RNA sequence: AUCAGAAGUGAGAAUGCUGACAUGAGUAACGAAAAAUCCUGUGAAAAACAAGAUCGCCUGCCAGUGGAAGGCUUUCUGCGUUCAGUCAAUCUACGCAGAGUGAAUCGGUCCCUAAGGAAACCCCGAAAGGGCUGCCGUCCGAUGGGUACACGAAAGUGACGA
RNA sequence: UAUUCCUCAAUGACCGAUAGCGUACAAGUACCGUGAGGGAAAGGUGAAAAGAACCCUAUGACGGGAGUGCAAUAGAGAACCU
RNA sequence: UUUUUUUUUUACUGUAAUUGUGAAAAGGUUGGAAGAUCUGGCCAAAGAAGGUGAUAGCCCUGUAGAUUCGUUCCUAUUUUU
RNA sequence: UCCAUGGAUCUCCGAUCGGGAAACCGUAUCCAAGCUCCGUGGCUAGUCUGCGCUCUUUGGACUUUGAAAACUUAGCGAACU
């Protein structure tokens, strides 16, 4: 049987990097009570 | 009116439950115990000290009147106190034998004795219910097996 | 059906209930190899040859 | 196996909310929200095979979801599909279940703002739409 | 007097939808200038 | 639960707000073909089944209780 | 009072009266040592269960009353998610081709 | 401070730009030759609101019934008067909250095509593209023709003006 | 050798809410147009909300006292430093 | 097949340890509150920066570094038709 | 709670299976191979063989390349002044 035998960034993921970064840097103050 | 640019404390060396004093503000110079610790503003509420007036209008649920709670201090205002010699004092981190990080009396004219966590945090905030409710599963029925793959116990209606 | 499901042990344990009610005899080498026909299609070598 | 349908379903996940009855007693139809993708087989179906319904027929109606717009800000809620089930028997509901007599008491607070003959009925069926 | 605009959503949509402008190269440049300025509204 | 959308997102058209002729539909699956006369019929095949055990008698219940057992 | 006459009082919570007290939630833990006619059984008790929850929210809410205690959907709502994320792990550790393929159908089939 | 350095360096006017505030002025006006009057009630306040009585206006293109195009919750119930209404409004197409639209036959979807649009093949053209829809040929497009299987056609037809 | 849809770090005799990007604030938004397209406004209580219990006069406190606070014309509900 | 293990040592924008560790004393006066002023000790391969009720090197978070982890190498990825 | 790594689920348009008023509609692709269950036909009747689909594994048949600012190389190429 055939199945018993064995056998860079790219640009989209630096954006997703950039966005959470962007967002943890915002998580980072002291939040206002309001 | 928060200002200020003001980062968040990542690692409290501040537990809930310590015995403190207040080194700064309109009580200084006074003991007591952290109450609460709010994160979020890094503030603290030590036991019976800065103390407010409110003026809460009562409707048919709550009671008014003027009452008095505490007000946060801010955490840099409160200072642990060394065990031995009874004065404030900084905490560093230690290393024990088996590698447990604990936190240790530092600054000159101190003993370096450990400061111990206290007993407080282990006790739950909310306290287990005594009895089961009608739509709870006792603790006899969750525990038995019925799946066993070995033996092929409880296999589906293939 | 116990077999084709692939309750080994169950299969196993109606197979000495059927030797323990005196039906024993009917088991002959065709429904044995009908039997291994089932494990091996549906992948149960061990419990095959257990049965062998 | 597969041998016995192209669409058989053991999980089912289609979430229904009844919708409070005017009346309490002799119930002939009622109504229910779900989400906007079903259909009225599957209603039917559920109902019949999930809870013990003897249904007779379903019908349904969209709705939009409430908005709110203050200029340029604009939130909402999800649509929904409404549906009416007519029973085959008349069913009840008690009032000792929480909270039908507190929606009856709020229900009555707003809307504050003989001649019998021979072979005449009681209770009759009370079905609406079409 | 009758004025200018008499609407007609499927005359609408047959001049200036988003098939309609992804019909031919001008409206291509219309919908890629819109993405690029930031339009919430890209087609009508 | 109210949420947050864009005010553009009203100019999407519906059926709700178009001519008459305007079908749209809500991702319902299919049961059946339609007709050249403008009926339709539906085939008993594409009808999903349902199959739910018996539940009386089960001992098992939505929650799982949280008395003070042990550690 | 403790078993409904109808099908349609099974969307009531019939034996709430005195704070009324409920558990926590399924474990994966616990959900692993249960049969596939447990689970089948577990998953129709829980949906019957938040078909209840929803309809005593909507019903609650249509009045301008509050809904008490809303934790109990989520708690329902998880132990669902884990009893698929069982089966599922089973339907992986099946060694038969044909099998494992019409068990993740009998799990994800709608 | 002093002594030096770099300049987006000094306002009264460009029918200059933006904001704020005056004058005319408590002046014009309160928008179709149908029209109002009174008892009771609610309210801090009633010519304008609720209920009732008396009078008038519209009846084949301002005024009645159903609904196409468009609008998109303006519909109904409770609460309210900050905004809007040519009011000092208790009322409302106004704010808050909840509810409401049930189809084998209605209107669509579906089938079929017109005017028209587009692909394929072929033809032409610095590029982009333009033509061609048939001799064998495809997909859309109602303002029209259809309402209880599928396949085929050298059969009839559907089929029409003033 | 050319450029920056991008990433990381650093600098400024660069600007400081009519300035600096159109946007310090949920902006290519609201709004205008059939359409391509044009395109805004709007920052700040106090160290901490301790954001004024209670009394009097009005339909109604945003008023006059009382109280919190260093300070109350520092008393606001996309707005209260001078 | 698996497990334990001899296994060299530096470099690194590895802008690695999101946020690991990381030094440094007490008094008096004014003030709503001390970081201010007076007396007087200490750290610095750390006096870049931001907070705390005013202007803080020693109140807090950090910073220089030092330890830990991980890419090359020592330690050749070889053998077979 | 949180973090690191690996997993399970993972709606639709843009868009590419066909149609299209973008976010909708209709869709079991096709053909060889070998395997459990299924039903039916035929023999001299016992470890007898021969016909099918549904769903599963492995291949091969048709096609779905595909975006993007400036830079680069080419084609055509103004007018105000
Ligand atoms: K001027
Ligand atoms: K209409
Ligand atoms: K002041
Ligand atoms: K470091
Ligand atoms: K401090
Ligand atoms: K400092
Ligand atoms: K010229
Ligand atoms: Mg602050
Ligand atoms: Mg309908
Ligand atoms: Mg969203
Ligand atoms: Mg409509
Ligand atoms: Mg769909
Ligand atoms: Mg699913
Ligand atoms: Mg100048
Ligand atoms: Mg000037
Ligand atoms: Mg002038
Ligand atoms: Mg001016
Ligand atoms: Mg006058
Ligand atoms: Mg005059
Ligand atoms: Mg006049
Ligand atoms: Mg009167
Ligand atoms: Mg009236
Ligand atoms: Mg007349
Ligand atoms: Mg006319
Ligand atoms: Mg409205
Ligand atoms: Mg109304
Ligand atoms: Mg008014
Ligand atoms: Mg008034
Ligand atoms: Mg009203
Ligand atoms: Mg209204
Ligand atoms: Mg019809
Ligand atoms: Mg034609
Ligand atoms: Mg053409
Ligand atoms: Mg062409
Ligand atoms: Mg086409
Ligand atoms: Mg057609
Ligand atoms: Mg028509
Ligand atoms: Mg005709
Ligand atoms: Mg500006
Ligand atoms: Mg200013
Ligand atoms: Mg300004
Ligand atoms: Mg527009
Ligand atoms: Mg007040
Ligand atoms: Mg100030
Ligand atoms: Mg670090
Ligand atoms: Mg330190
Ligand atoms: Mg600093
Ligand atoms: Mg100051
Ligand atoms: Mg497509
Ligand atoms: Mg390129």
């Amino acid at each position: 049987d055939p199945r018993f035998m064995k056998k860079r960034e790219t640009l989209p993921e630096k954006t997703a990097r950039k966005k959470k970064r962007l967002k943890q840097i915002n998580m980072s103050f002291v939040k206002k009570p309001h | 009116g928060w200002k200020a640019a003001e980062k968040l404390i990542r690692h409290w060396k501040i537990l809930r439950g310590d015995n403190v004093m207040i080194i700064r503000g309109k009580d200084k110079g006074e003991t007591g115990t952290v109450k609460r610790v709010i994160r979020s503003q890094n503030r603290v509420i030590v036991e019976g000290k800065n103390l407010i007036k409110k003026h809460i209008k009562g409707g048919p649920d709550h009671e008014g009147g003027i009452f008095t709670v505490e007000a946060p201090l801010h955490a840099s205002n409160v200072q642990v106190v060394d065990p031995v010699t009874g004065r404030p004092c900084k905490v560093g981190v230690k290393y024990l034998e088996d590698g447990t990080k604990v936190r240790v009396a530092r600054g000159t004219g101190t003993s370096g004795s450990i400061i111990p966590r206290p007993e407080i945090l282990k006790i739950r905030t909310t306290p287990r219910p005594t009895t089961a409710g009608p739509k709870d599963t006792p603790m006899e029925f969750v525990w038995e097996q019925t799946y066993d793959a070995k033996t092929g116990k409880g296999m589906p209606d293939l | 059906s116990l077999y084709q499901a692939a309750r080994i042990g169950e299969g196993d344990e109606m197979i000495d209930k059927m030797k323990s009610a005196g039906y024993g005899e009917l088991l002959n080498k065709k429904e044995y190899y009908g039997f291994l026909k089932i494990l091996c299609g549906i992948e149960r070598l061990e419990h095959a040859m257990s049965v062998f | 196996g597969s041998r016995l349908g192209r669409r058989v379903v053991h999980f089912a996940n289609l979430p229904i909310k009844l919708l409070m009855p005017t009346k309490l007693t002799n119930i002939h139809e009622f109504a229910l929200r779900t989400i906007p993708s079903a259909t009225k087989i599957e209603i039917k179906r559920v109902l019949e095979s999930l809870y013990g319904f003897e249904v007779e027929k379903v019908n349904t109606l969209n709705m939009d979801g409430k908005k709110k717009k203050r200029g340029g800000l604009l939130i909402a809620k999800a649509d929904y599909k409404k549906a009416y089930v007519t029973l085959k028997n008349p069913l009840s509901i008690s009032g000792d279940l929480f909270p039908v007599k507190f929606i009856e008491e709020d229900r009555k607070s707003k809307v504050k703002g003989k001649k019998s003959h021979w072979l005449d009925q009681k209770e009759r069926r009370e079905v609406g739409g079409y | 007097p009758k004025r200018t605009f008499q609407p007609s959503t499927i005359r609408r949509k047959r001049n200036h939808g988003f098939f309609a402008r992804k019909a031919t190269k001008g409206g291509r440049r219309v919908i890629a200038r819109r993405i690029a300025k930031g339009r919430h509204r890209v087609t009508a | 639960s109210f949420r947050r959308k864009r005010a553009s997102s009203l100019d999407i058209l519906s059926p709700k707000r178009a001519p008459r002729d305007f079908y749209k539909g809500k991702n319902c699956k299919p049961t059946g073909f339609h007709t050249k006369k403008g009926g339709y019929v539906v085939q008993p095949d594409k009808l999903p089944n349902y199959v739910i055990p018996d539940l009386t008698g089960f001992k098992l219940k939505p929650y799982v209780s949280q008395c003070p057992i042990e550690v | 009072v403790k078993i409904a006459k109808n099908p349609l009082e099974e969307f009531f919570e019939f034996d709430r009266s005195k704070p009324v007290v409920y558990g926590r939630g399924w474990k994966a833990s616990e959900l692993r040592l249960k049969s596939w006619d447990d689970l089948q059984k577990l998953w129709y008790v829980l949906l019957k269960e938040k078909n209840m929850l929803m309809t005593q929210r909507q019903m609650l809410q249509a009045q301008n009353m509050m809904f008490p205690n809303p934790e109990r959907i989520p708690k329902v709502r998880r132990s669902m998610c884990r009893i698929k994320h069982v089966l599922t792990e089973r339907a992986i550790e099946e060694p038969d081709p044909r099998r494992s393929a019409e068990m993740k159908r009998m799990v994800n089939g709608m």
